[PDB]
């Protein structure tokens, strides 16, 4: 069990409104971690105690390749801490911003990761994310997914369990969580769509900067693809985006199991994915550790600086 | 690409 003292602050790799992630170095051991800092003050003041509680627990009793593992979680008077395993190779939004457009290998090799991973959150935690969309998916060192940020992740969904909470970002909202029905664990699936169809087409399926219209879009329009998309990938795009979720591929009981058996996977050995056997299409070309090559300048180039919470702290069994 | 998205909840 640590401090804030147990660790070196390298580098900074993003702030926000409700703190900063540094890069950092653990003392007792050499290995490099991703500190999310948060100002309790923050926290208690824009109402986000019961999400940060929700991120901790979902954390806690998760141990999967493409979701980011938590080393500890402790506190101060002042503060929040969650040191995690360092994603070199940043944000999937830092690539596609740069490349535009992403093959159907490559759109494939990264879907089957966040199903397998979504899977296992589905499945065997009962949990869903609700939050899938390119700021939220991430490169480790080898060029494997990780899915970072859980706070708003729903607890004890079984089955065809359903929830109330408008929650999300805009752009990536579920026709369902728009319609303010209630809402099962599909929603993930319509969130695969989105990430998946960026990935491929280089743009969201549906977009107006006003909310409402943008909302609109999403309830009414139907999805149109690039002409150049070919019908595996047009097929699966069309049926994780069906704006009926009892229609949406994955939206049975079936779940993932659905989405496994697609032709878009085809070629794909699903226990493979989750070993780790299949060659990533981009490894993160990092010349040292510290290379932050893969986050903004805005923050990569700085320099570095309220109640308890019951049973916040916690360290990672061995 | 487009604008950086902001997740939020009510
Ligand atoms: C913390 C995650 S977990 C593993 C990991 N590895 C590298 N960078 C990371 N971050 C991701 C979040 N980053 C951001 O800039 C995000 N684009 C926005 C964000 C979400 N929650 C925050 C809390 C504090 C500061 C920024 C954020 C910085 C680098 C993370």
């Amino acid at each position: 069990r640590v401090t804030m003292n147990e660790f070196e602050y390298l580098k900074l790799l993003g702030k926000g409104t409700f703190g900063k992630v540094i890069l950092v170095k653990e003392k007792a051991t050499g290995r490099y971690y991703a500190m999310k800092i948060l100002k309790k003050e923050v926290i208690v003041a824009k109402d986000e105690v019961a999400h940060t509680l929700t991120e901790n627990r979902v954390l806690q009793n998760s141990r999967h390749p493409f979701l980011t593992a938590l080393k500890y979680s402790f506190q101060t008077h002042d503060r929040l801490c969650f040191v995690m395993e360092y994603a070199n190779g940043g944000e999937l939004f830092f690539h596609l911003s740069r490349e535009r457009v992403f093959s159907e290998d490559r759109a494939r090799f990264y879907g089957a990761e966040i199903v397998s991973a979504l899977d296992y959150l589905h499945s065997e935690k009962n949990v869903v994310y609700r939050d899938l969309k390119l700021e939220n998916l991430m490169l480790d060192k080898d060029g494997h997914i990780k899915i970072t940020d859980f706070g708003l992740c729903k607890e004890g969904i079984k089955d065809g369990a359903t929830m109330k909470t408008f929650c999300g970002t805009p752009e990536y909202l579920a026709p369902e969580v728009l319609e303010d029905n209630d809402y099962g664990r599909a929603v993930d699936w319509w969130g695969l769509g989105v990430v998946m169809y960026e990935m491929m087409c280089g743009r969201l399926p549906f977009y107006n900067q006003d909310h409402e219209k943008l909302f609109e879009l999403i309830l009414m329009e139907e999805i149109r693809f690039p002409r150049t998309l070919g019908p595996e990938a047009k097929s699966l795009l069309s049926g994780l985006l069906k704006k009926d979720p009892k229609q949406r591929l994955g939206g049975g009981s079936e779940d993932a199991k659905e989405i496994m058996q697609h032709r878009f996977f085809a070629g794909i050995v699903w226990q493979h994915v989750y070993e780790k056997k299949l060659s990533p299409p981009f490894k993160p070309q990092v010349t040292s550790e510290t290379d932050t090559r893969y986050f903004d300048e805005e923050f990569t180039a700085q320099m570095i600086t309220r109640p308890h919470f019951p049973q916040f702290d916690y360290s990672a069994s061995s | 690409g487009r604008p950086r998205t902001t997740s939020f909840a009510e």
